[PDB]
RNA sequence: CGAUGUCGGCUCGUCGCAUCCUGGGGCUGAAGAAGGUCCCAAGGGUUGGGCUGUUCGCCCAUUAAAGCGGCACGCGAGCUGGGUUCAGAACGUCGUGAGACAGUUCGGUCUCUAUCCGCCACGGGCGCAGGAGGCUUGAGGGGGGCUCUUCCUAGUACGAGAGGACCGGAAGGGACGCACCUCUGGUUUCCCAGCUGUCCCUCCAGGGGCAUAAGCUGGGUAGCCAUGUGCGGAAGGGAUAACCGCUGAAAGCAUCUAAGCGGGAAGCCCGCCCCAAGAUGAGGCCUCCCACGGCAGCCGGUAAGGACCCGGGAAGACCACCCGGUGGAUGGGCCGGGGGUGUAAGCGCCGCGAGGCGUUGAGCCGACCGGUCCCAAUCGUCCGAGGUCU
RNA sequence: GAAUGCCGGCAUGAGUAACGAUAAAGAGGGUGAGAAUCCCUCUCGCCGUAAGCCCAAGGGUUCCUACGCAAUGGUCGUCAG
RNA sequence: CGUGAGGGAAAGGUGAAAAGAACCCCGGGAGGGGAGUGAAAUAGAGCCUGAAACCGUGGGCUUACAAGCAGUCACGGCCCC
């Protein structure tokens, strides 16, 4: 189960065998390992990865001692890849070669307070034929005296997006080790500049 | 990082410079590699370009022609490797960047609006006097 | 409407 | 949503907001310093910085561009002849905003000064 | 992007002149038809003494659409009308000529006779 | 609508529990490095007119 | 009856299973294919249209299928108001009449503010025996769960022929779901241009206002988007249902069963995706501070840290979250690039003139990718451990 | 102790809805204990078969000036019918 | 209030005596703090007595794993006499 931290940079399309393949480009490595979770010590198996160098003038003493025991420069993000134990002490884009398939996890874009039609694709109301101030309204939310309440999990308005999303089984179209670049076919959650996690796929 | 530069870096392998410059209003012949049945030929599509939307490597352009009584618009990626070559056939002088208005015009109404870009025609003939 | 005069509850505005 | 959008709205429609910025431009470029609300102050910076920059360029085209917003020919003369030369070697940043420590009594609005720099 | 109520010109000599889609024959509930897709249609306008007359329920394959259609090579193509060719249950054209260009997507979907009878295949 | 309305008078306990979030927070004040008066940070001093070390406005 | 709003539609679901389809079966008057009938199964699915207020129903075109019921004939403090159902009017009919008719006909007021429970979201407080900054385990929840066509096997098995498979293997779809903006296609309230009338600046030229909350028109970046793009349903393991066995008595035979052991569903449990230690059963790991001064307690000064304030942010109603605060590229300006518009003004030349040509892809130029300390994040303040007991 | 009782007082809803045409504002300078709101100047916008002017009815000192701001003014007020 | 006929309120109390608080202080004023009057000033004119709802300040006890017509019975803890 290989994985690596990265930043989404943006999308384009390349040409491969007279086909245009939409790609999103990810700057993955290099990811130093700063702690290993062992079954003896922690109860599971994972690597805590670091990513992106940080101004030591910004890193407090508790964190600075965590990096010290690792022998690692201060870094902006720590994330674990579960069930991943790399041989080296540095993980780079070259753990993927073109043709492989990955799952990419990001923070989706945040719509704030989303109405019922954007959040849940409700049908709204009519826009004429007498419709009275309910054009984007959700309609009924229940029954009557039985059960005289509203189901937990009822689809209603509220905050939407800015949440963890994994999109799965993305073809790795290319890797450019010289630049820590990772091209992947399709779309990836979140904005340009967002932090993403790239993991070997769980589909078969 | 510089995210814009990295994307330009990714695209650089695919950028083309062999193709000639043109402008909306220019009549043009795109020699294009199509696949049919089992083999691949080169099909020419000749028409007026009515639009050039620019996004660097991702720029595309739209070419309009009338075929056997029917309007046909074709959108090409400017850096597509399926484009063998582009022949300028004529230079027209447009007044605006997008020429959708010619869709609702007769053949003579178009000829009156898009007259020969005499200036850039002389620029073409002045070039190709390279010796 | 209840409202008008065939029914008489739940359904229209002030008049009384 | 509002993602990556530039430009305050200031609860004015399109033509009122443009009038709002032009009138502060005239007042700032007349008195060298004015007091407004902090949000208005912050938006003024850009609008006047561009006018001053054109004054630094000095050509007739620049003057006519500046005239579209400022209108007053005398005022444009002051900007071209007396204001712009103060900034010949300044790479932008011809205005500053500093926050005032008290508010309006009648609506609690937070106040600021916008002034031309030296 | 043809759907029920959509009018289409007939690009053949079956005698039909205008047909109005009433089904896109693509599974349980397809919303739209594109080039290559078969529709059921009512013949709203036909020339006298043709093979088909007004009011007939016919089948037809869509050959040109005004919505542009995209291609794996990154290009697209778009026509100035929506046009169809009337067919029989073996997908063969019911007339003997077809008029105007047709989209190359027909060849893939298996409408070989229409492609060859077409004056231009774009 | 059908004009919703409070079912029961709110108890003294409940009305006051609603207001457990209403206390003002005191103004945040720093000493002015020039005249030592207490003033809001990041504002020109209203007592002596100084900011960033220099005189900026008439008091 | 000091009011429990009355049909239907729309919207939003959710449940039952007497199952319409899809999955698994036994019997068949099951050759194959396709049916019939019964059993198991509620995971998911169950189209668009013409008529009518209609529910229902009939009909058209499709489909794997176009299921039946409950939830106050689900749902009017969610909408509608066609029907029903006041007052007007008329027809047929009844009545001498006034009037009357689950008979018909045309018309006919549907109430801005949610206290409590519930529901969707988001915080504040305290707690989790020292106080802190990080990274996590997943108890327990939730989401999802669909299906078709063609081809190969193979024109094989089967059948006189017509027709035509099981098993196994490929390819391509429909609807739905999540994310996304490279492309396609929208918007793009001032990013650019053209245009009319009028008033104005300053007479010409050049401009500004107003004509909408853009005067109108042609375009249009980022963003937000679907019509566009990627990806999903699984696979796989386990335990089962009907059903089929192995071995096997009671009962010398027989029996799937009484001892024991197999096989076996789209369903059940895992697996996938998301939430999650207020999981008070308050978990775990890494790192940091530490024995402060005064009579499980008190008041103070601090430690590690945090907050306040400020510059902001594809984060956001406020709050929260995230980044930055001069040892700084956080916003604003400026510069370069991108992008849009499509050749500014001024001048020169041709024309009586409207205009035209050149200077010139010029000029203008939001957000996008960057650089640059020019401007502003000055200066600071206040909280904050000394660790209860066998 | 109850009469949807009568009179009065005070609560709840709640710091909630609202503050009455979407013609629109900005700065500077004054006055003052106090100013988004009063005065003055400049800029901006709105009406212009009126949102300008003159009669009639109705109203009845609301007119002018000085001095005032408790209440009236949907905020404020140094201003004002 | 109603065009009119006509309908039709609310509102009493300083003290024996104004001796009704000079003067000083903060405040623009209102208001208060001293001084002073009085047997009495929570008799200070918003004045005899001054109940209740209602609102607030201070203190004791108590409360953030808990199911409630709010009480009642028991025991325990803390506080007070
Ligand atoms: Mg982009
Ligand atoms: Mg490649
Ligand atoms: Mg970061
Ligand atoms: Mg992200
Ligand atoms: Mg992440
Ligand atoms: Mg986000
Ligand atoms: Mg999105
Ligand atoms: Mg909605
Ligand atoms: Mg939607
Ligand atoms: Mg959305
Ligand atoms: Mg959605
Ligand atoms: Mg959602
Ligand atoms: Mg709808
Ligand atoms: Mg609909
Ligand atoms: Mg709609
Ligand atoms: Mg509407
Ligand atoms: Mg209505
Ligand atoms: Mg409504
Ligand atoms: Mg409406
Ligand atoms: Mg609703
Ligand atoms: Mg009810
Ligand atoms: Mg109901
Ligand atoms: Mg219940
Ligand atoms: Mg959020
Ligand atoms: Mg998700
Ligand atoms: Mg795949
Ligand atoms: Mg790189
Ligand atoms: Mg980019
Ligand atoms: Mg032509
Ligand atoms: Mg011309
Ligand atoms: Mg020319
Ligand atoms: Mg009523
Ligand atoms: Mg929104
Ligand atoms: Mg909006
Ligand atoms: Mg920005
Ligand atoms: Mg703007
Ligand atoms: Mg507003
Ligand atoms: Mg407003
Ligand atoms: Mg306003
Ligand atoms: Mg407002
Ligand atoms: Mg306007
Ligand atoms: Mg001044
Ligand atoms: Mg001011
Ligand atoms: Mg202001
Ligand atoms: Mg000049
Ligand atoms: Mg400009
Ligand atoms: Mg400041
Ligand atoms: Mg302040
Ligand atoms: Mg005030
Ligand atoms: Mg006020
Ligand atoms: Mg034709
Ligand atoms: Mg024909
Ligand atoms: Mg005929
Ligand atoms: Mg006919
Ligand atoms: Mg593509
Ligand atoms: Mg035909
Ligand atoms: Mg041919
Ligand atoms: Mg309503
Ligand atoms: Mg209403
Ligand atoms: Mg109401
Ligand atoms: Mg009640
Ligand atoms: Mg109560
Ligand atoms: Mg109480
Ligand atoms: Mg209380
Ligand atoms: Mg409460
Ligand atoms: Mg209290
Ligand atoms: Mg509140
Ligand atoms: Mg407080
Ligand atoms: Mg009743
Ligand atoms: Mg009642
Ligand atoms: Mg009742
Ligand atoms: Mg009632
Ligand atoms: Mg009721
Ligand atoms: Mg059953
Ligand atoms: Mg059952
Ligand atoms: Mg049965
Ligand atoms: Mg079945
Ligand atoms: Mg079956
Ligand atoms: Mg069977
Ligand atoms: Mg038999
Ligand atoms: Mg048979
Ligand atoms: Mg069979
Ligand atoms: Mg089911
Ligand atoms: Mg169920
Ligand atoms: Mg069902
Ligand atoms: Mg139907
Ligand atoms: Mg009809
Ligand atoms: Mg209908
Ligand atoms: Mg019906
Ligand atoms: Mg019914
Ligand atoms: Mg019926
Ligand atoms: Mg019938
Ligand atoms: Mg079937
Ligand atoms: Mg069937
Ligand atoms: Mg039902
Ligand atoms: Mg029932
Ligand atoms: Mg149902
Ligand atoms: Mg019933
Ligand atoms: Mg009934
Ligand atoms: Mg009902
Ligand atoms: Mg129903
Ligand atoms: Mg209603
Ligand atoms: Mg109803
Ligand atoms: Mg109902
Ligand atoms: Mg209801
Ligand atoms: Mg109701
Ligand atoms: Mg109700
Ligand atoms: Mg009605
Ligand atoms: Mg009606
Ligand atoms: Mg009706
Ligand atoms: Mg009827
Ligand atoms: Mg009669
Ligand atoms: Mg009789
Ligand atoms: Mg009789
Ligand atoms: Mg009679
Ligand atoms: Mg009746
Ligand atoms: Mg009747
Ligand atoms: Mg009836
Ligand atoms: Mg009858
Ligand atoms: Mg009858
Ligand atoms: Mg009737
Ligand atoms: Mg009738
Ligand atoms: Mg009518
Ligand atoms: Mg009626
Ligand atoms: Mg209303
Ligand atoms: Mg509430
Ligand atoms: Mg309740
Ligand atoms: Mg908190
Ligand atoms: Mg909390
Ligand atoms: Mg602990
Ligand atoms: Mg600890
Ligand atoms: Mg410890
Ligand atoms: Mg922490
Ligand atoms: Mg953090
Ligand atoms: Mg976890
Ligand atoms: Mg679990
Ligand atoms: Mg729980
Ligand atoms: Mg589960
Ligand atoms: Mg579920
Ligand atoms: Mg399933
Ligand atoms: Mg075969
Ligand atoms: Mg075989
Ligand atoms: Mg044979
Ligand atoms: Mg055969
Ligand atoms: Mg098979
Ligand atoms: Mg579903
Ligand atoms: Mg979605
Ligand atoms: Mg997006
Ligand atoms: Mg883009
Ligand atoms: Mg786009
Ligand atoms: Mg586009
Ligand atoms: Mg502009
Ligand atoms: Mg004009
Ligand atoms: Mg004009
Ligand atoms: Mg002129
Ligand atoms: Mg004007
Ligand atoms: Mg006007
Ligand atoms: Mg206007
Ligand atoms: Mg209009
Ligand atoms: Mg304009
Ligand atoms: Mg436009
Ligand atoms: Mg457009
Ligand atoms: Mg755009
Ligand atoms: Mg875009
Ligand atoms: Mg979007
Ligand atoms: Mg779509
Ligand atoms: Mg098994
Ligand atoms: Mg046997
Ligand atoms: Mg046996
Ligand atoms: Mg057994
Ligand atoms: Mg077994
Ligand atoms: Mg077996
Ligand atoms: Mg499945
Ligand atoms: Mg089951
Ligand atoms: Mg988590
Ligand atoms: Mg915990
Ligand atoms: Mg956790
Ligand atoms: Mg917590
Ligand atoms: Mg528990
Ligand atoms: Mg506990
Ligand atoms: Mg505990
Ligand atoms: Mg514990
Ligand atoms: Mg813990
Ligand atoms: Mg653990
Ligand atoms: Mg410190
Ligand atoms: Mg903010
Ligand atoms: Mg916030
Ligand atoms: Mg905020
Ligand atoms: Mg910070
Ligand atoms: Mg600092
Ligand atoms: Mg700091
Ligand atoms: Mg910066
Ligand atoms: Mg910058
Ligand atoms: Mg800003
Ligand atoms: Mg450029
Ligand atoms: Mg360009
Ligand atoms: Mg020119
Ligand atoms: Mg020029
Ligand atoms: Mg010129
Ligand atoms: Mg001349
Ligand atoms: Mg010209
Ligand atoms: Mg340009
Ligand atoms: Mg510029
Ligand atoms: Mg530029
Ligand atoms: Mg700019
Ligand atoms: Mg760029
Ligand atoms: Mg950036
Ligand atoms: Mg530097
Ligand atoms: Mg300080
Ligand atoms: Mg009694
Ligand atoms: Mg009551
Ligand atoms: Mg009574
Ligand atoms: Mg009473
Ligand atoms: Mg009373
Ligand atoms: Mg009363
Ligand atoms: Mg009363
Ligand atoms: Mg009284
Ligand atoms: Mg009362
Ligand atoms: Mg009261
Ligand atoms: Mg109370
Ligand atoms: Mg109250
Ligand atoms: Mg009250
Ligand atoms: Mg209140
Ligand atoms: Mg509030
Ligand atoms: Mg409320
Ligand atoms: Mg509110
Ligand atoms: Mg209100
Ligand atoms: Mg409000
Ligand atoms: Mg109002
Ligand atoms: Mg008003
Ligand atoms: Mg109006
Ligand atoms: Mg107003
Ligand atoms: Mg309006
Ligand atoms: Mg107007
Ligand atoms: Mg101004
Ligand atoms: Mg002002
Ligand atoms: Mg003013
Ligand atoms: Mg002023
Ligand atoms: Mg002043
Ligand atoms: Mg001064
Ligand atoms: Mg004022
Ligand atoms: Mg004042
Ligand atoms: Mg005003
Ligand atoms: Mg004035
Ligand atoms: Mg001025
Ligand atoms: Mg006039
Ligand atoms: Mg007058
Ligand atoms: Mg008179
Ligand atoms: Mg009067
Ligand atoms: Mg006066
Ligand atoms: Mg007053
Ligand atoms: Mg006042
Ligand atoms: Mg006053
Ligand atoms: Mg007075
Ligand atoms: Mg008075
Ligand atoms: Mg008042
Ligand atoms: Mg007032
Ligand atoms: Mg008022
Ligand atoms: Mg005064
Ligand atoms: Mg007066
Ligand atoms: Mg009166
Ligand atoms: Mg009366
Ligand atoms: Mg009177
Ligand atoms: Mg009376
Ligand atoms: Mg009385
Ligand atoms: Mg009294
Ligand atoms: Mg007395
Ligand atoms: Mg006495
Ligand atoms: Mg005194
Ligand atoms: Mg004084
Ligand atoms: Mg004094
Ligand atoms: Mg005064
Ligand atoms: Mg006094
Ligand atoms: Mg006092
Ligand atoms: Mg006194
Ligand atoms: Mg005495
Ligand atoms: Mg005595
Ligand atoms: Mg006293
Ligand atoms: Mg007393
Ligand atoms: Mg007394
Ligand atoms: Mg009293
Ligand atoms: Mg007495
Ligand atoms: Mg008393
Ligand atoms: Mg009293
Ligand atoms: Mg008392
Ligand atoms: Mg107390
Ligand atoms: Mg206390
Ligand atoms: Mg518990
Ligand atoms: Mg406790
Ligand atoms: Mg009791
Ligand atoms: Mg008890
Ligand atoms: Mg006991
Ligand atoms: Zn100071």
């Amino acid at each position: 189960m290989k994985g690596i931290l990265g930043v989404k940079v943006g999308m384009t399309r390349i040409f491969r065998d007279d086909r245009a393949v939409p790609v999103t480009v990810i700057l993955a490595g290099p990811c130093p390992v700063v702690q290993r979770r062992t079954p003896e010590k922690d109860g599971y198996t994972a690597v805590q990865l670091g990513f992106l160098p940080q101004n030591p003038k910004r890193v407090n003493r508790p964190l600075k001692g965590h990096f010290a025991k690792a022998g690692v420069e201060p870094v902006r993000i720590l994330r674990e890849i579960r069930d991943f134990n790399p041989e080296g002490d540095t993980v780079t884009v070259e753990i993927f070669k073109p043709g492989e398939r990955v799952d990419v996890t990001g923070t989706s874009k945040g719509r704030g307070f989303a109405g019922v039609m954007k959040r849940w694709n409700f049908a709204g109301g009519p826009d004429s034929h007498g419709a009275h101030k309910i054009h984007r309204h959700p309609g009924s939310i229940g029954n009557r005296k039985t059960p005289g309440r509203v189901y937990k999990g009822k689809k209603m308005a509220g905050h939407y997006g800015a949440e963890r999303v994994t999109v799965m089984n993305l073809e790795v179209v290319d890797v450019i080790p010289e630049e820590n670049l990772l091209l992947v076919k399709g779309a990836v959650p979140g904005p340009n500049g967002g932090l993403v996690i790239v993991r070997e796929t769980k589909k078969a | 990082m510089n995210r814009g530069a990295l994307i330009k870096l990714v695209e650089s392998r695919y950028v083309r410079t062999d193709l000639p410059e043109f402008r909306p209003g220019d009549t043009v012949r795109v020699s294009y590699k199509v696949k049919e049945g089992n083999r691949t030929r080169i099909q020419d599509f000749e028409g007026i370009v009515i639009r050039i939307r620019r996004n660097g490597f991702n720029t595309t352009f739209t070419v309009r022609k009338v075929s056997y009584g029917v309007g046909v618009e074709r959108i090409f990626p400017l850096h597509s490797p399926l484009i063998q070559k582009i022949d300028i056939v004529q230079r027209g002088r447009a007044r605006r960047a997008k020429l959708y208005f010619i869709r609702n015009l007769s053949d003579r109404e178009i000829r009156r609006k898009l007259r020969a870009d005499r200036k850039r025609i002389d620029q073409d003939r002045a070039a190709e006097r390279a010796a | 409407s209840p409202g008008n005069c065939a029914s008489c509850s739940n359904s229209a505005s002030a008049n009384c | 949503m509002r993602h990556l959008k530039s430009g305050r709205k200031l609860n004015r429609h399109s033509s009122h907001r443009l009038a709002l910025y032009r009138n502060q431009a005239k007042s700032l470029l007349t008195h060298g310093r004015i007091t407004t609300t902090v949000p208005k102050a912050k938006e003024l910076r850009g609008f006047v910085d561009h006018l001053i920059h054109l004054a630094k360029r000095g050509d007739l085209h620049a003057r006519r561009l500046v005239l579209r917003d400022l209108q007053d020919v005398k005022l444009v003369r002051k900007l071209f002849d007396e204001i712009a030369p103060r900034y010949r070697d300044r790479q932008g940043g011809y205005t500053r905003v500093l926050k005032l420590a008290e508010r309006r009594r009648g609506d609690g609005a937070p106040l600021a000064l916008v002034e031309l720099v030296e | 992007m043809i759907q029920p109520q959509t009018y289409l010109e007939v690009a053949d000599n079956t005698g039909a002149r205008k047909i109005m889609c009433i089904r896109v024959l693509k599974g349980s509930n397809a919303k739209y038809a594109t080039v290559g897709d078969v529709i059921v249609a009512s013949v709203k306008e036909a020339i006298p003494r043709g093979a088909v007359k007004e009011g007939d329920v016919v089948k037809a394959v869509v050959v040109r659409t005004k919505k542009e259609i995209k291609r794996p090579d990154g290009s697209a193509i778009r026509f100035d009308d929506n046009a169809a060719v009337i067919i029989n249950n073996q997908l063969e054209p019911r007339g003997t000529r077809v008029f105007g260009p047709v989209a190359r997507e027909l060849r893939e979907k298996g409408f070989m006779k229409i492609v060859s009878l077409a004056p231009e295949v774009l | 609508a059908k004009h919703p309305v409070p079912k029961k008078k709110t108890s003294k306990a409940r009305r006051d529990a609603r207001r457990s979030h209403h206390a003002l927070t005191p103004p945040t004040l720093v000493p002015c490095p020039e005249c030592k008066a207490m003033k809001p940070p990041h504002t020109v001093c209203p007592e002596c007119g100084y900011y960033a070390g220099r005189k900026v406005l008439e008091v």
